[PDB]
RNA sequence: UUAAUUGGAUUCAACGCCGGGAACCUCACCGGGGGCGACGGCAGGAUGAAGGCCAGGCUGAAGGUCUUGCCGGACGCGCCGAG
């Protein structure tokens, strides 16, 4: 009942190179990385090196909606801003592949109340 | 420097020279005050002028020009009052060491004081 | 050829794989609820049952009856 | 050893007369002259709307620049090169000299 | 206030605590971290002993 | 520095990176060979740029 | 309905209309972070005003602020007018 993504564990999937992962991803995020990580990013994957290795135990927060969740991230809560708070994102190993942006949704489910006036044509 | 530093007297000619030969070559010339500037000025050599007056305690930033004098040229007179000294070269404030480098028609009366001070004590 | 499968690369095996009625129905249904595991969008429009392709709502797609005023 | 000359005007009237005078020169000089071949105008037409808001109903302006233009052959002669050369044209109007 | 000290001066004597930047020449100042010379303008990572 | 928190960047495309050059309008810029003029501003000064309305 | 779902137009003569096919920009809305007062004058200021920085904190990110200490020389929003 383990975790496999292509055919690969999860700890063969840390020891491998950034250029090898590419080709296990999907289309869009194989061109996403080929094209390189934006300096933003870079400063949040610093951060995330630094928390891994042991230092930095502080909350990491992030306005960064469009990072790509990388295998190294699983086991970390990040928090990513959907607007107006920062909500709290678990990374579990089913998530390599996905924005960070699919975990925080920016909108409230609708309840629906009364229709007003105006509402239909004999109401106006 | 300072008052309370007693170098030799006040000759009148020190600061006949050293006062109304500023004001006729402001007007044609370049002026850096401030002895944190100077102490570089005087250091590397690019002041031409080193007017030290004494106002400034304790001898804290004023001991850094005197033992700095044996090491250039540096030909220095001494300015007994300090209002006027910035009307004489500068703004309306009390100046402490206003350094002219290379002033216009200034010099035969400059190089008869340098002499002077050179051969009165050094 | 390869390209003409209807589950290539397999997320699972990794394999190029091509299934037919049982297991192709459980093969969706397990896609669609490891969306919902994690949370991520699409799994909440699948389980609230709102188009998940990215589609404007307030005109089209309205099945139910009209509301009073 | 021919020059080949270009023509080019808003106005139909000064780019005759700028024609006519070069065809005159070569007239007055043993030189054959192939004649002021007319090529396809140029039309410039851009649509708007009218109206500065949008309420009302919509009508539209069909604005027009155009933009005439010839081509003539002559035998780069230097007795007939230096008549054409000291030729002013008017502002409006393109000239453009090129050996061949 | 002012900043103007630590710099070793005796009765004649002038001598500096604090060198000078080489890209410049003498007279600018860096400051004291121990660590490294920070310099102030440019910077250098060459652990001062 | 502070006056780095005033400017803009510099785009080069986007609605942002044309504006009208009589009145500083973004948005409906007539590009037709490469004129930068706002529909509004085109209307008025057409007849002094030679064009006409012939039908 | 929402933190906000920016605003105009309602018979013909409002509703693929505002050339309105908005990912950034556009943008006017919402959450958050910074910056700006020619000219006259007040406290002030070379015994240096205002302004500018290597490193590491705070931070979404920032000499924005801070800590560590360097820089440069003449105007001056801590104040009232005024723009
Ligand atoms: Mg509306
Ligand atoms: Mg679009
Ligand atoms: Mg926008
Ligand atoms: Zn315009």
């Amino acid at each position: 009942k383990e975790f496999r993504y292509r055919g690969y564990t999860l700890e063969q999937l840390m020891n491998m190179s950034l250029e090898e992962l590419a080709k296990l991803l999907p289309a869009r995020q194989r061109r996403s990385l080929k094209r390189g990580l934006t300096p933003e990013q870079k400063k949040l994957l610093r951060k995330i090196r630094l928390a891994k290795k042991g230092k930095y135990n502080k909350p990491i927060r992030t306005h960064c909606r469009d990072m790509i969740v990388l295998p190294e991230m699983v086991g970390l809560t990040i928090y990513v801003h959907n607007g107006k708070e920062f909500v709290p994102v678990e990374i579990k190993p089913e998530m390599i592949g996905h924005y960070l942006g699919e975990f925080a949704p920016t909108r409230k489910r609708v309840q629906h109340g009364a229709p007003g006036i105006g509402a239909t044509r004999s109401s106006m | 420097a300072k008052p309370s530093y007693v170098k030799f007297e006040v000759p009148k000619e020190l600061a006949e020279k050293a006062l109304q030969a500023v004001e006729i070559a402001r007007d044609t010339g370049k002026i850096r005050k401030g002895t944190n500037e100077t102490t570089k000025a005087v250091e590397r050599g690019q002041a031409k002028l080193v007017i030290i007056a004494e106002d400034v305690d304790p001898e804290e930033i004023v001991a850094h020009l005197p033992p700095l004098c044996e090491e250039k040229e540096i030909p220095y007179i001494y300015v007994p009052s300090k209002k006027e000294l910035g009307a004489a070269a500068g703004i309306e404030v009390a100046a402490a060491s206003v350094a002219i480098i290379e002033p216009g028609k200034a010099r035969d009366l400059v190089e008869e004081i340098a002499m002077k001070v050179r051969e009165l004590m050094k | 050829p390869r390209w003409a499968v209807n589950r290539p690369k397999d997320y699972e095996t990794g394999r190029d794989l091509h299934l037919i009625t049982a297991k192709l129905d459980m093969a969706i249904r397990e896609d669609i609820m490891r969306l919902r595991r994690i949370r991520a969008y699409r799994g909440i429009r699948h389980e609230l049952g709102l188009p998940v392709r990215g589609q404007r709502t307030r005109s089209n797609f309205r099945r139910g009856q009209t509301v009073g005023v | 050893q021919k020059a080949r000359i270009k023509l080019a005007s808003t106005n139909v009237r000064s780019l005759e007369e700028v024609a006519n005078q070069i065809k005159q020169i070569a007239e007055r000089t043993g030189v054959r002259m192939s004649g002021p071949i007319p090529l396809p105008t140029k039309r410039i037409r851009i649509v708007t709307r009218k109206s500065p808001d949008g309420e009302g109903s919509a009508t539209f302006d069909r604005w027009e620049l155009r933009i005439h233009k010839r081509l003539i052959d002559i035998e780069a002669d230097e007795r007939a090169m230096r008549q054409i050369m000291r030729i002013r044209v008017p502002e409006d109007v393109t000239i453009e000299i090129e050996l061949i | 206030g002012q900043k103007w000290k630590l710099y070793i001066v005796k009765d004649g004597k002038v001598i500096r605590k604090n060198k000078f930047c080489p890209r410049c020449g003498p007279g600018v100042f860096m400051a004291d971290h121990g660590d490294r010379w920070a310099c102030g303008r440019c910077g250098y990572t060459e652990w001062k002993k | 520095a502070k006056a780095d928190y005033n400017k803009r960047k510099p785009r080069k495309f986007g609605k942002g990176a044309r504006r009208c050059i009589r009145c500083g309008q973004y948005g409906p810029i007539i590009r037709i060979h490469g004129l930068m003029l706002c529909r509004h501003c085109f209307r008025e000064v057409a007849p002094k740029l030679g064009f006409r309305k012939y039908e």
